C-alpha cells in the first residue's frame, strides 16, 4: 500500500537521453523530499539529485549540468530527466523517500537499470526445460525456462503469474561470445502432481518491451 | 567530500554466531550514519539510523554504535535471512555518500546436490541450435565442478555457467550449466553427460541421456 515503482531504464546510446518516472503509492509526493540514488559496480551506491517539498532541487558534481528532476502532483509521479549520457552513467537507478531534509531514504523503490551503449537491442527466446526422468529425484521433479539471446539487460521472470515463488531459482545471466546474454529460471515441484498442476513461466525484458508466457508441459 | 570505509570486504559466520561490522568516516560526522542492508536483486532497506536508532520492525538482534568517526553494527543471533551486504552513509556534509559494502555469508552443513539434465526443445532445434542444461540444486559449500562429456569424450569451450546468490532460507547455493552446439553437430552424437564433483560427493555424479 505504501511503494514506490521506477520506469524508462534500457538502451540508451552515448550522448542520448532517457525520462526515468518513479510513481509513488501511499503518500504525496508534494509534501516529501524525493531523491534519486544509482548503484553500479566499481562506485557503488551515488547519491544523484533531490527535490524539497517547497520545490529546491540540488543535484551531485557528476550529473550537474545534465540531469533534470520534477514531479508532477497531479500524477504523483517522480521523474528524472537524462540528457547527454555518457558511458558512466550505466547504473540501476532508485527513487527514495525521505524525511527531515536530513537524508536517510526511508523508503526505496524497485530500481531501474538504463545500460548507456552503442550497440542494439535484441529480446529473447524462451524455450521450456520440460520435467522427464532425468529431471526427477525422490519424488521431485525439476522444470524450467531457457531464456536465451537478448541485450540489454535485464530479463525478468515469474511462475504462475507470481503464484508460484517456492522452490523456484532465476539464475544470474552469462554473456555469450555474441555478447547476447542468456539466463535459466527453474522449479522444483512434487512429481505427483505433473499431471494436474499447470507451470507457465511469465519472461518480461522491458528495453524490448517484449513479453512472452511459456507453459512448461512434461516429457 | 567525506569517504567512508568499512571493514572486513566480507566474512563467514554460524547461525547464532554476534557478528560486528565496522564503518569508518574520513572527518567528525557527530551521529548522522545510518545503516542498510541489501540482498542481490533487491533495493536497499533502511536498518539503523542515527548511528543506534532501530528501523521500525527491525529485529532486536540488530544493534548499532559510534559517534564522531568510528561507528559498528552489531547482529546478535545470526540467522539465515540475515544475509546480505550492509553500508553505512554519511548525512553530515552534502552530498550524502555511503561506504563500499560487508558482505556477510553464512557456514551450515555440507550438502550434496541434487543433479537434473534437460535435453534441448524441440522449438529450439527447429532453428538450428541445440542447449543442453544440467542443473545443481541446493548445495553447500559453493564450490563445485561439472563436466560435459559426448558420447563418453570431455568437452572445452563450448559451455557456460552461473552459480546464484546464497538462499536467504537454507544457506545453499545452486548452479546451471549450459552446453551449447550446432543442430548439425548434436545430430551427430548418442549420449550427452555432464558430470559432477563436489565435497558431498566421495565419487563424481553423471547424469546422462541418450538422442
Amino acid at each position: 500500500q505504501v511503494q514506490l515503482v521506477e520506469s524508462g531504464g534500457g538502451l540508451v546510446k552515448p550522448g542520448g537521453s532517457l525520462r526515468l518516472s518513479c510513481a509513488a503509492s501511499g503518500f504525496t509526493v508534494g509534501s516529501n523530499y524525493m531523491s534519486w540514488v544509482r548503484q553500479a559496480p566499481g562506485k557503488g551506491l551515488e547519491w544523484v539529485s533531490v527535490i524539497y517539498s517547497g520545490g529546491s532541487t540540488y543535484y551531485a558534481d557528476s550529473v550537474k549540468g545534465r540531469f533534470t528532476i520534477s514531479r508532477d502532483n497531479s500524477k504523483n509521479t517522480l521523474y528524472l530527466q537524462m540528457n547527454s549520457l555518457r558511458a558512466e552513467d550505466t547504473a540501476v537507478y532508485y527513487c527514495a523517500r525521505g524525511s527531515s531534509g536530513a537524508w536517510y531514504f526511508d523508503l526505496w523503490g524497485r530500481g531501474t537499470l538504463v545500460t548507456v551503449s552503442s550497440a542494439s537491442t535484441k529480446g529473447p527466446s524462451v524455450f521450456p526445460l520440460a520435467p522427464s526422468s532425468k529431471s526427477t529425484s525422490g519424488g521431485t521433479a525439476a522444470l524450467g525456462c531457457l531464456v536465451k539471446d537478448y541485450f540489454p539487460e535485464p530479463v525478468t521472470v515469474s511462475w504462475n503469474s507470481g503464484a508460484l515463488t517456492s522452490g523456484v531459482h532465476t539464475f544470474p545471466a552469462v554473456l555469450q561470445s555474441s555478447g547476447l546474454y542468456s539466463l535459466s529460471s527453474v522449479v522444483t515441484v512434487p512429481s505427483s502432481s505433473l499431471g494436474t498442476q499447470t507451470y507457465i513461466c511469465n519472461v518480461n525484458h522491458k528495453p524490448s518491451n517484449t513479453k512472452v508466457d511459456k507453459k512448461v508441459e512434461p516429457a | 567530500e567525506i569517504v567512508m570505509t568499512q571493514s572486513p570486504s566480507s566474512l563467514s559466520a554460524s547461525v547464532g554466531d554476534s557478528v560486528t561490522i565496522t564503518c569508518q568516516a574520513s572527518q567528525d560526522i557527530s551521529n548522522y550514519l545510518n545503516w542498510y542492508q541489501q540482498k542481490p536483486g533487491k533495493a536497499p532497506k533502511l536498518l539503523i539510523y542515527d548511528a543506534s536508532n532501530l528501523e521500525t520492525g527491525v529485529p532486536s538482534r540488530f544493534s548499532g554504535g559510534g559517534s564522531g568517526t568510528d561507528f559498528t553494527l552489531t547482529i546478535t543471533s545470526l540467522q539465515p535471512e540475515d544475509i546480505a551486504t550492509y553500508y553505512c552513509q554519511q548525512y553530515d556534509n552534502f552530498p550524502p555518500t555511503f561506504g563500499p559494502g560487508t558482505k556477510v555469508d553464512i557456514k551450515r552443513t555440507v550438502a550434496a546436490p541434487s543433479v537434473f539434465i534437460f535435453p534441448p526443445s524441440d522449438e529450439q532445434l527447429k532453428s538450428g541450435t541445440a542447449s543442453v542444461v544440467c542443473l545443481l540444486n541446493n548445495f553447500y559449500p559453493r564450490e563445485a565442478k561439472v563436466q560435459w562429456k559426448v558420447d563418453n569424450a570431455l568437452q572445452s569451450g563450448n559451455s557456460q555457467e552461473s552459480v546464484t546468490e546464497q538462499d536467504s532460507a537454507d544457506s545453499t547455493y545452486s548452479l546451471s550449466s549450459t552446453l551449447t552446439l550446432s543442430a548439425a553437430d548434436y545430430a551427430a552424437h548418442a549420449v550427452y553427460a555432464c558430470e559432477v564433483t563436489h565435497q558431498g560427493l566421495s565419487s563424481p555424479v553423471t547424469k546422462s541421456f541418450n538422442r
